[PDB]
């Protein structure tokens, strides 16, 4: 694997900077560096070829270079639909392809939110099958980073609790989801149950009783 | 117009292995190297292999060294990759890509120029066996109920393997609809939720069906969601 920031972030119009780098035997050795843009959802796109020359149709806002071991895309006139995964692959020696973890680029100054929360009691027809799940549902936040933890009564739980990694939706907020299953017994059992989502500038908690 | 052709989604358990195939149109086949490689989570990209067309010559990154074999059928156009021994960490999407020109004159089997690729296969990998879903309602609150807004869904439980789609009322109902990505929970299963935001003041009335498709089970469900 060739050694990539994992994180890059810019302001719109700005320039911005991502390395590749690897060793003597690839990178460095021959001016064999392709850079390739990746959208989720499409298939990445081939951006820069040996080190700084374009394909058709690319922007020259991307540029490549190369020192040492080393191998730089630049992009300028940042903007917000720049936001991609970039991914160097080199020659790697042997007749070899060697190619880099991948760097997300994020676009600063993109509006931010709260996230909204909607906690979902298990449905009467889960119960009457033995199940239970409690159902809480995140949204409309950013940046894209929440933590979830659920509550039974006034104390932490953690058994049964399956949390969904942010995902982007179509206005660029971050949506999520988490679930706790539980017995029947223990939903019944108990006071409340509490799903409470922390995002950087707040804590939101939503609670739900079987006492409805 | 070069479009590269590649087999459908893949499902399988650990330790099985899986067969890509990858049919190039819009140019000569034999004219360009064809690579390989696959993006997995948390590992980026990963290249596979190169193979020549021509001569059917392959090399293999040397972590898939003797678990990788890449072969073709020039008579129908089309390239085949193979990887054994499948584990999670193989679970990824697999590009077929077309590399440089091939040349009597030069190797260009290690140029990464890859100007065209395949729409990508999807292996998971997985010991979880095929399941349709339990769908159960995410009823609207007693206490939204009153004019206004109320949020209502399905619950899509316990299903293997993706995808599962979601529309409201036969895709009739489109506006404040949110289906929520999956969670691969511990048991190798998935779920999802599905829920719409419409006038309170509806519920009961109008009638709200959630339908669930799983089409690798073979199995839709249509599940009204109704107040209480
Ligand atoms: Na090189
Ligand atoms: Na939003
Ligand atoms: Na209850």
């Amino acid at each position: 694997v060739l050694t990539q920031p994992a994180s890059v972030s810019g302001s719109p119009g700005q320039s911005i900077t991502i390395s590749c780098t690897g060793t003597i035997y690839d990178v460095g050795k021959f001016d064999l560096v392709s850079w390739y843009q990746h959208h989720p959802g499409k298939a990445p796109k081939y951006l820069i070829y040996e080190v700084k020359k374009w394909p058709s149709g690319v922007s020259h806002r991307f540029s490549g270079s190369k020192s040492g071991n080393t191998a730089s895309l630049t992009i300028s006139g940042l903007q917000v639909e720049d936001e991609a995964d970039y991914y160097c692959c080199s020659f790697g020696g042997s007749a070899a392809v060697v190619c880099g973890g991948g760097t997300k680029v994020t676009v600063l100054g993109q509006p931010k939110g709260a996230p909204s929360v909607t906690l979902f009691p298990p449905s009467s027809e889960e119960l009457q099958a033995n199940k239970a799940t409690l159902v809480c549902l995140i949204s409309d936040f950013y940046p894209g980073a929440v933590t979830v933890a659920w509550k039974a009564d006034s104390s932490p739980v953690k058994a049964g609790v399956e949390t969904t990694t942010p995902s982007k939706q179509s206005n660029n907020k971050y949506a999520a989801s988490s679930y706790l299953s539980l017995t029947p017994e223990q939903w019944k059992s108990h006071r409340s149950y509490s799903c409470q989502v922390t995002h950087e500038g707040s804590t939101v908690e939503k609670t739900v009783a079987p006492t409805e | 117009q070069v479009q590269l052709v590649q087999s459908g989604a893949e499902v399988k358990n650990p330790g099985a292995s899986v067969k890509v195939s990858c049919a190039p149109s819009g140019y000569t086949f034999t004219d360009f190297y064809i690579h390989w490689v696959r993006l997995a989570p948390g590992q980026g990209l990963e290249w596979l292999g190169w193979m020549n067309p021509k001569t059917g010559r392959t090399n293999q990154g040397q972590n898939f060294q003797g678990r990788v074999t890449m072969t073709r059928d020039t008579s129908i156009g089309t390239a085949y990759m193979e990887l054994r021994s499948l584990t999670s960490d193989d679970t990824a999407v697999y590009y077929c890509v077309t590399g440089a020109w091939i040349s009597d004159y030069y190797d260009s089997s290690y140029y990464p120029n890859f100007d065209h690729w395949g729409q990508g296969t999807l292996v998971t990998v997985s010991g979880a066996s095929t399941k349709g879903p339990s769908v159960f309602p995410l009823a609207p609150s007693s206490k939204s109920t009153s004019g206004g807004t109320a949020a209502l869904g399905c619950l899509v439980k316990d299903y293997f393997p993706e995808p599962v789609t979601v529309s409201w009322n036969s895709g009739a109902l489109t506006s404040g609809v949110h289906t929520f990505p999956a969670v691969l929970q511990s048991s190798g299963l998935y779920s999802l939720s599905s829920v719409v935001t419409v006038p309170s003041s509806s519920l009961g009335t109008q009638t709200y069906i959630c339908n669930v498709n799983h089409k690798p089970s073979n199995t839709k469900v249509d599940k009204r969601v109704e107040p209480k």
